[PDB]
């Protein structure tokens, strides 16, 4: 029922992090 | 088919949006082919 509200950003960016072990 | 929120949701829980990254993990549901 709750209608969303936002635009649109999450295509395939670079990712920032990569863990470590 | 791409369950990539897993490894992409682990960058929004530490890179500036966890809150938003439970959002990513909704993606992994993605399996419509």
């Amino acid at each position: 029922r709750p209608p969303p509200a936002h635009h649109n950003m999450f295509s395939v960016p670079p990712p920032p992090i990569l863990g470590r072990g | 088919g791409a369950d990539y929120s897993a490894q992409w949701a682990e960058y929004y829980r530490s890179v500036g949006k966890i809150e938003e990254a439970e959002a990513i993990e909704k993606t992994l549901k993605n399996k419509q082919n």
